């Protein structure tokens, strides 16, 4: 029964987690996007 | 000067996806339980 | 359900040969302690003569190029057979009261750091996967008492 | 239940007056023990050893006493028959025995005076009392019953078996006497004022430690007769530890100067009061001791938590403590690691716990007295606006749910921090991030001539970018001096030595030549990965601190900057000598440049030596709050301000309960809503209906406030210990630690192993561990939702036990009920055992010793 | 429990030490009783029973603090580091029985799985002076902190460690009941260190 | 003498604090309930 | 003792039951509550 | 094998003496109610 206001937090932590994920993940398995990468 | 503003940068995500997580588990905690 | 498998990530291992898997080589014996074996003398030649061609030359070329970073060999300080020698207090694998007193995982960071004035460091040397297979050959040098 | 309601407030004066002056006299016979207990024959304890610091500031308990006596005050005085001195005389005395002998016994004969006298004040007052009343366990004994029967303390007797003989303080006529609570305020000031003056009499003429400014040129010291500031912390003022002359207000010469200062003020405040003694409207309902009760014991408590503060730094650093640490302490057994501030921290523990316990307990009190004025419909006449301007509902839902907001915030922000860095110093993978730890690497000095195989980027901030090994222009890779790391390159944690960060491959250098704001004055590559050292500056105190330091030492901070920047450019120019050398190819070429960096290395040499001794010069300087082991500045940590942040928001989550039990004890809007109504102070409930309603009570909200405030009280055991509060795992052997010449004995988890690696040396202490763990856990017998169940169960071993009497033939037996507890008195045991066992535990973690880095 | 602790053994004087220096040992500044009835029997009693470095030691002298405490640079002088056994005594079991009885026994034989065992005398005969200094500097085995085994070079000092590597080699061919006495050092110093 | 006070102004001034926030957020919302 | 005086040392094969040692000839600080160890069999071979 | 058993045995031992002491119970109070 969500509101729009909760879907919409829902989202914009969707997105912090998979911005995350791509720095984690991207120079790792890619060689690119050197910034990121440990 | 740049890592700092870095890592201010990461810690507030934290602290959105922790916070806004746990607020999350109250409302759904509400509507399983009535409205 | 949850583990999907259970995502661990691909193994570390050491160096390949065409043809047959390092991965699986590392974590089978007799393959890692033949490579073991060659670390430790720093030669091929002590190596069963049922050794194959392409392994036999693939051992060489892993020596050629650690001679070039001054490696040091563990044979000759610590013998080929173990229980060192007490001159240069180099250690006796051979000794139980030794194997007792060490924990495999212990003695790795001992072959990585090296240990109090002569036995050297080997981080900058070998990968800590060549380190666990030497820490496995060490072991089979055990006597009793 | 009622057992411990058996004396409940009011009373009348002559009762409580007559109850403390006898539980004074108590107390006084258990110092004079105590004093019995530090003679120089026994063991250190706990008991002799929390008073030995003092004892040795007094000048009665000497240390370099050696000699043995035989003839002091009379003549009988090596050892005797009959001890000489009964049960002393076996050992060898000394003059600090005897000294310690004879406070002994002059507290207990001062003590046993007062209890017969607080007697006559207490039991004349019924008109006496006899004997057999008074002792009550004394008809037991048989052939003396006609000697428990008859009175003493009565209001006629001869003088010595009189109580009182008016019988009240309100009936005797000595028109002196105050007669209300408020005209007592002005005798019991100038009486405490007189106190102060007994007390730096005592200093100034028994002990002989006479008041600044008359303290004498010359003291007698075991070396000699020195001149007063030459002579060592007992004796003199020279302090032996730190290597200075103290300041006068630091000596106990201070102390015996301000008993006259506090005693004259005393003293002029009650003669005011005795003039125009306190008579608002506000306050005339205090008369009734059941409200001031509140007042007092709250006030009391806050008192107790300032002694804890101002005696935990005014002595952190004092010798008296530090004395300890060179005799030879053995506790059970063991050598204690600095005794001096395990002492020191056991103390200043012990007024923070009774603090707590008194605001708690005066706030449950003072619930009591509001509660009963809402019972007997009298609430709402009250004229005090100290009760009116609390009236309103609204403005209590305003008060209580704004300090829980603050205290929200307050501890979501340090708990939130605590995750983070902790998560940092784990290397932890989360997908979609990963954790990174600090890694330093020293670039300066020899340490910077050692190799490492760079992955360098080519150009970091564009993306689809694109990075290589660094080689040699055959195409080898080539080892890159730390003296030339850059910012961006990634060294294999492996060749670094590096297990434990398995998810990732590389360190990063983040940045290059770093020199620790205080630290180890050397030059770093680092990778500060998640590590945030910035939050230490995120404390108010930390700018406090520094601010007011740097304006007291600014020359040597000064010059201490610009011999960093003199060392700084040296070293720079150093490697680029270095780099000319490396990267020659011609053998004239590489013997040119030799031959300038030779040239070039005296001063280099020499400005290493000046930035070296203006850095430890700078370290030596003293503190203002944040202090070193010794007396120095130690810069703030990140610990300091995580404790900042967790003082404000853990005490505002401990005392909320406190703000409901003065709010809410009659009605809270929840019950306002339903129209309900609190018909005790201390029921358990009312049962299941709307879900539930166990713990609304004021009793209940009391235990709530004391179990939340564990810990508050928990983190300060930490940080007074040498725990580090900022994280959970943190070890103290570790780079971001040394670098930073931080010490810490834990990290909050990793605290717990590894102060038990020393607890574990003592058997007596691991004991101790065994029993309080068993106490703690036996109270979730009493607080969970259970008690149906443990009545119910026992029953059927009440059942059973009968009929086996029954069949058996056991009279006693065959009607045996056992006991369950009810829900409240389970409520209080509950708390009780909670509290002991946790606490007991506690104790053992400063007990153990200190061991904090010097 | 308070007050019924027992009599003190009149063998453990109280009678005071030194204060512990201010400077540090590592300091580049600068550098590094009477006649009264039994003060000299005191001073003397003192002179061995009651440990001098025992105490945390100064931060900037830590171990990995000191210019000259890495494994590395250390000096493993043996006529230094065995010419007393009243020091190596009343030293290293003080700082014995505090830091490392805890993981190693009270016997010093072995609590915490795979820990060390010093009465080996296969143990013994494997490891030299700097080997031990190393293991207690770097930690062993791969953690935080160093491993199973802890590090130590925030911790003890250059000069802490060389005591206890002293007096660890009195351990050697001891039975399991407690910790090595002032006759075992003695022993252990006169049959060459 | 310096750090007694300063520890000591800094509990004094927690509290002071607090009040004047719930000062601010008590006349801020006057006229608004709580219901 | 000898005949001499001094104690003699008795060695571990000599050993009886009944006989106290000193704890701190034998190196014990863990019991500091009492003095002696007391010898309560000789020659005992663990059965296992 | 002998091992298995001899573990299996105890295990079903424990839950026939329990077995027969509450039965040994009921047969001789059998005239008390146990109340
Ligand atoms: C570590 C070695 C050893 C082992 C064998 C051990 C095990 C266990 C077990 C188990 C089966 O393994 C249990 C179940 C257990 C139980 C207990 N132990 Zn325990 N225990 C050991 C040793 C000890 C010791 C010495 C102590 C406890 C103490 C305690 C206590 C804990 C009492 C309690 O409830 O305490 C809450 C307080 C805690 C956890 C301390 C928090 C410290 C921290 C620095 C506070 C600051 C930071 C926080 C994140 C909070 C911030 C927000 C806030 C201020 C509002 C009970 C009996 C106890 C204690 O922590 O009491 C506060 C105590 O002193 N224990 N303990
Ligand atoms: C801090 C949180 C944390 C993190 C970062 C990890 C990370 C890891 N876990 Mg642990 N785990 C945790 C907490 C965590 N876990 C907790 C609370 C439990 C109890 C439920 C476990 C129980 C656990 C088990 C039993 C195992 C791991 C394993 C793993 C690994 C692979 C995980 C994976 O495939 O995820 C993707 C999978 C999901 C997201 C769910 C499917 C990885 C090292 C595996 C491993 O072997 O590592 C050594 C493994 O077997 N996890
Ligand atoms: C020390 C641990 C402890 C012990 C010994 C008990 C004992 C018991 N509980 Mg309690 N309980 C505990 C903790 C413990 N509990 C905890 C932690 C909780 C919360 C979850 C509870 C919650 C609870 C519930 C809800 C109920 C019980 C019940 C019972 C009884 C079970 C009936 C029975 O089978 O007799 C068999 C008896 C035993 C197996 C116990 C033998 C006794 C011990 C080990 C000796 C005790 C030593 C004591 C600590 C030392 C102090 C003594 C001092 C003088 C030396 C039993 C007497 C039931 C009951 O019937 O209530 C009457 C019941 O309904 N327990
Ligand atoms: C297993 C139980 C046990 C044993 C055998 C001891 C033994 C002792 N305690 Mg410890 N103690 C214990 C439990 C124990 N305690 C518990 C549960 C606590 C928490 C309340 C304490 C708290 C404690 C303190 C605070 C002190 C000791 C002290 C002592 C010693 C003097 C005892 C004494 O005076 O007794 C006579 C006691 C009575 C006759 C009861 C009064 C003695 C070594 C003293 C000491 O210094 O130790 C080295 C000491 O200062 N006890
Ligand atoms: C228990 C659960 C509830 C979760 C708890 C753990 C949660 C971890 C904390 C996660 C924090 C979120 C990280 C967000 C963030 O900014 O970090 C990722 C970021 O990535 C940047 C780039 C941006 N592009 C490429 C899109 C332009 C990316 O990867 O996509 O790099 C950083 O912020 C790194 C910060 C540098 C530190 C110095
Ligand atoms: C605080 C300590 C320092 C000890 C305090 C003094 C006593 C120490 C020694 C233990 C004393 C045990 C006495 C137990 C006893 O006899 O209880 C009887 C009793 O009451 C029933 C009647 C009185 N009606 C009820 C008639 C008025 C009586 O005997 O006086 O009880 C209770 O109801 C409380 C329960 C006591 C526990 C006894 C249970 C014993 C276990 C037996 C189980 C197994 C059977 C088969 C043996
Ligand atoms: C290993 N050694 C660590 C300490 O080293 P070192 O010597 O460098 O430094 C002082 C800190 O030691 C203290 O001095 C603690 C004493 C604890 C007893 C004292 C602990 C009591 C603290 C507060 C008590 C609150 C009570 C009264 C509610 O480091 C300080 O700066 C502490 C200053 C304390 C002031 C913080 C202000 C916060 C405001 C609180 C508001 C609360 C309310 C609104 C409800
Ligand atoms: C069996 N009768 C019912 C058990 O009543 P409950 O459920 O009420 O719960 C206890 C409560 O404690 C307190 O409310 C403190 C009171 C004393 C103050 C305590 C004061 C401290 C005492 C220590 C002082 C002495 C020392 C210093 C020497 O706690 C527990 O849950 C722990 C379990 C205790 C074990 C009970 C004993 C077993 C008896 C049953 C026999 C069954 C069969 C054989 C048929
Ligand atoms: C009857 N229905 C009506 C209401 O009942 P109501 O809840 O009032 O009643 C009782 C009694 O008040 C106590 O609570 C007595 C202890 C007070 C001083 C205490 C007096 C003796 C104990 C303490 C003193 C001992 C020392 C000082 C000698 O019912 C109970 O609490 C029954 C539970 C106790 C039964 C024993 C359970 C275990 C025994 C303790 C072991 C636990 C340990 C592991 C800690
Ligand atoms: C255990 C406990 C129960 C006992 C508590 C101990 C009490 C000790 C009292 C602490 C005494 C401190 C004075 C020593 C000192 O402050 O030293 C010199 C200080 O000079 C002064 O200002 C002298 C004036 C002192 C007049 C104040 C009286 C205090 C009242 C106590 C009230 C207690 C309550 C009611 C809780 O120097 P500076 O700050 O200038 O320099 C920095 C030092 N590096
Ligand atoms: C130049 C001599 C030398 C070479 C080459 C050498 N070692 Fe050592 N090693 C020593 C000496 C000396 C010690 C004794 C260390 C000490 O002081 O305790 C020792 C110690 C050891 C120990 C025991 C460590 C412990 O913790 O207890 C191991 C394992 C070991 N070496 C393995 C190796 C391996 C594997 C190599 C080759 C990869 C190797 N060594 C190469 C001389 C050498
Ligand atoms: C936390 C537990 C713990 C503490 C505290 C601890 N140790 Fe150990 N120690 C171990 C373990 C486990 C080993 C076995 C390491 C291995 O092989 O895995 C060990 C091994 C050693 C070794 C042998 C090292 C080698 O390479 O052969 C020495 C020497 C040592 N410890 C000394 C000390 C001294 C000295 C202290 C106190 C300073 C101390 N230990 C404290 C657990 C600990
Ligand atoms: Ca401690």
């Amino acid at each position: 029964d969500i509101s729009k206001v909760a879907w919409a937090w829902f989202g914009v932590l969707l997105a912090i987690c998979l911005i995350g994920a791509f720095g984690n993940y991207v120079p790792k398995l890619f060689v690119k996007m050197l910034m990121f990468l440990n | 000067m740049w890592n700092v503003v870095g890592q201010i940068i990461s810690v507030l995500c934290f602290f959105i996806l922790t916070v806004g997580t746990l607020f999350g588990i109250v409302y759904v905690s509400h509507l399983l339980s009535r409205g | 359900v949850m583990a999907t498998g259970c995502f661990v990530g691909a193994r570390n291992a050491s160096e390949p040969r065409l043809g047959s898997s390092s991965i699986a080589a590392s974590r089978t014996a007799p393959a890692y302690l033949r490579e073991a074996q060659v670390l430790y003398e720093g030669s091929t030649d002590g190596l069963p003569k049922d050794t194959p061609a392409d392994e036999i030359a693939h051992y060489k070329a892993m020596l050629a190029e650690l001679q070039t970073r001054n490696y040091a060999a563990c044979a000759g300080c610590h013998q080929v057979n173990g229980g060192g020698n007490k001159a240069i207090n180099a250690t006796n694998f051979q000794d139980a009261g030794w194997q007792a007193n060490n924990s495999s995982p212990g003695m790795v960071t001992s072959i990585v750091n090296g240990k109090g004035k002569v036995m050297p460091a080997y981080k900058d040397k070998l990968t800590l996967q060549q380190i666990n297979y030497l820490v496995e050959y060490i072991r089979r040098f055990e006597k009793k008492r | 239940k009622r057992w411990y309601q058996k004396l409940e407030l009011p009373m009348p004066p002559e009762r409580i007056f007559g109850a403390h002056m006898m539980l004074i006299g108590g107390l006084a016979c258990l110092i004079g023990t105590y004093f019995f207990a530090s003679m120089t024959m026994w063991n250190d304890g706990y008991v002799n050893l929390t008073l030995r610091p003092r004892l040795i500031s007094l000048g009665i308990y000497d240390p370099y006493d050696t000699e043995q006596i035989q003839r002091v005050w009379l003549p009988l005085i090596g050892e005797f028959s009959t001890s000489k001195l009964p049960f002393f005389g076996q050992y060898p005395l000394t003059m600090t025995d005897f000294r310690l002998f004879g406070w002994g016994c002059f507290h207990i004969g001062l003590g046993l005076w007062l209890v017969y006298a607080g007697a006559a004040h207490y039991y004349g007052a019924r008109g006496g009392a006899t004997i057999g009343e008074i002792f009550w366990l004394l008809p037991y004994v048989p052939g003396l019953k006609g000697l428990c029967q008859i009175k003493w303390f009565t209001p006629e007797g001869p003088w010595y078996k009189v109580g009182l003989p008016w019988g009240s303080f309100a009936n005797t006529p000595w028109p002196i006497l105050r007669r209300t609570y408020a005209d007592a305020l002005s005798p019991h000031t100038i009486y405490i004022g007189l106190l102060f003056f007994i007390w730096g009499f005592v200093l100034w003429f028994v002990l002989d430690k006479p008041p600044v400014p008359l303290q004498p040129a010359q003291v007698m010291t075991p070396n000699g007769l020195m001149p007063l500031e030459q002579a060592p912390f007992p004796y003199g003022w020279f302090d032996p530890y730190l290597n200075q002359v103290m300041h006068p207000m630091n000596t106990i010469n201070g102390e015996t100067t301000m008993c006259f200062v506090w005693g004259v003020l005393f003293v002029a405040l009650g003669a005011y009061w005795w003039y125009r003694p306190p008579r608002s409207i506000n306050i005339t309902h205090l008369e009734d001791t059941k409200a001031v009760f509140h007042v007092h014991l709250t006030a009391i408590g806050y008192v107790s938590f300032a002694l804890a503060i101002v005696g935990f730094l005014a002595l952190r650093n004092h010798p008296s403590y530090l004395m300890l640490n060179d005799m030879n302490v053995i506790i059970y057994g063991k050598k204690i690691v600095n005794p001096g501030r395990m002492i020191h921290n056991m103390i200043t523990f012990n007024h923070v716990q009774v603090g707590l316990l008194y605001v708690a307990a005066g706030v449950f009190h003072g619930g009591q007295y509001l509660h009963g004025l809402n019972i007997s419909g009298a609430y709402k006449q009250a004229r005090s606006k100290f009760i009116t301007w609390f009236q309103n509902p609204d403005l209590q839902t305003k008060i209580v749910g704004t300090t829980m907001f603050v205290s929200f915030v307050t501890v979501v922000f340090g708990y939130g921090m605590i995750c983070w860095n902790t998560g940092a110093e784990l290397d932890l993978n989360f997908g979609i991030y990963q954790f990174r730890s600090f890694r330093a690497i020293q670039m300066d000095g020899e340490a910077g001539n050692i190799g490492y195989r760079v992955f360098r980027p080519k150009n970091p901030w564009d993306p689809t970018a694109g990075g290589d090994w660094v080689k040699n222009p055959d195409g080898t890779a080539k080892l890159v001096k730390a003296r030339n790391l850059q910012v961006g390159d990634r060294i294999l944690n492996e060749e670094l030595g590096i297990g434990s960060s398995p998810t990732y491959s590389f360190t990063t250098i983040e940045e290059i030549n770093y020199k620790p704001e205080w630290g180890q004055p050397k030059l770093y590559a680092v990778q500060w990965g998640s590590w945030t050292h910035f939050l230490r500056k995120v404390n108010p105190l930390f700018w406090v601190d520094k601010g007011i330091w740097y304006l007291q030492n600014q020359k040597t901070f000064e010059a201490t900057r610009k011999a960093d920047e003199a060392y700084l450019a040296a070293h720079l120019k150093a490697v680029s000598l270095l780099n000319q050398i490396d990267d020659a190819q011609t053998e004239e070429a590489k013997q040119k440049a030799q031959a300038e960096l030779d040239k070039f290395r005296p001063e280099l040499e020499k400005a290493h030596a000046n930035m070296l001794e203006w850095n430890e010069r700078l370290a030596s300087t003293p503190a203002v709050l944040y202090s070193n082991l010794r007396d120095q500045h130690r810069d703030g940590e990140i610990n300091d301000a995580i404790f900042f942040w967790l003082m404000i928001g853990g005490w505002l989550f401990g005392f909320i309960p406190l703000l409901r039990i003065a709010f809410h004890n009659y009605q809270s809007p929840w019950y306002r809503d339903f129209e309900w109504r609190k018909q005790s102070p201390d029921f358990p409930c009312i049962g299941p209906v709307k879900g539930g309603t166990c713990g609304v009570s004021i009793q209940d909200q009391l235990w709530f406030c004391i179990l939340f405030s564990i810990k508050p009280l928990s983190a300060i055991a930490w940080y007074l210990d040498g725990g580090w509060i900022a994280t959970m795992m943190a070890r103290g052997n570790e780079a971001y630690y040394l670098t930073h010449n931080i010490s810490h004995t834990g990290g909050v988890f990793l605290y717990m192993w590894n102060e038990t690696t020393w607890i574990w040396t003592d058997n007596h202490l691991t004991a101790m561990l065994l029993l309080g763990h068993l106490i703690w856990f036996v109270s979730f017998a009493l607080w969970f939702k259970d008690r149906g169940s443990r009545a119910e169960g026992g029953d059927i071993q009440s059942r059973w036990v009968r009929l086996m009497g029954k069949r058996l033939g056991i009279k006693t037996l065959q009607e045996v009920r056992f006991p369950v507890s009810n829900l409240a008195t389970a409520k209080l045991w509950g708390t009780v055992f909670f509290y002991t066992g946790t606490f007991v535990l506690v104790f053992l973690y400063f007990a153990d010793g200190f061991f904090q880095n010097r | 429990g308070g007050c019924f602790v027992g009599s003190r053994d009149p063998n453990e004087t109280r009678y005071p030490k030194a204060p512990m220096p201010l400077q540090n040992q590592t300091s580049t500044l600068k550098t590094a009783a009477q006649n009264t009835p039994g003060a000299r029997e005191a001073a003397a009693l003192r002179d061995r029973v009651t440990p001098l470095n025992l105490q945390q030691v100064n931060e900037q002298d830590v171990a990995g603090n000191d210019p000259l405490g890495s494994p590395a640079r250390v000096v493993l002088d043996e006529g230094e580091m065995y010419r007393d056994p009243v020091e190596i005594y009343r030293e290293g079991r003080a700082l014995f029985q505090n830091n490392c009885v805890g993981c190693h026994g009270h016997n010093g034989c072995g609590n915490v799985p795979r820990s060390t065992n010093f009465t080996d005398p296969g143990w013994q005969e494997n490891n030299s002076d700097g080997g031990i200094y190393s293991s207690i500097y770097n930690g062993k085995g791969i953690g935080n902190g160093g491993g199973a085994m802890p590090a130590y070079y925030n911790q003890l000092s250059p000069q802490q460690i060389r005591y206890l590597v002293a007096y660890l080699r009195a351990f050697k061919g001891r039975q399991c009941n407690g910790l090595p006495t002032l006759s075992d050092v003695e022993r252990m110093v006169a049959e060459r260190q | 003498m310096t750090a007694i006070l300063l520890a000591c102004l800094f509990v004094l001034g927690g509290y002071a604090a607090l009040w004047g926030i719930i000062k601010f957020v008590v006349a801020n919302t006057k006229d608004i309930a709580a219901n």
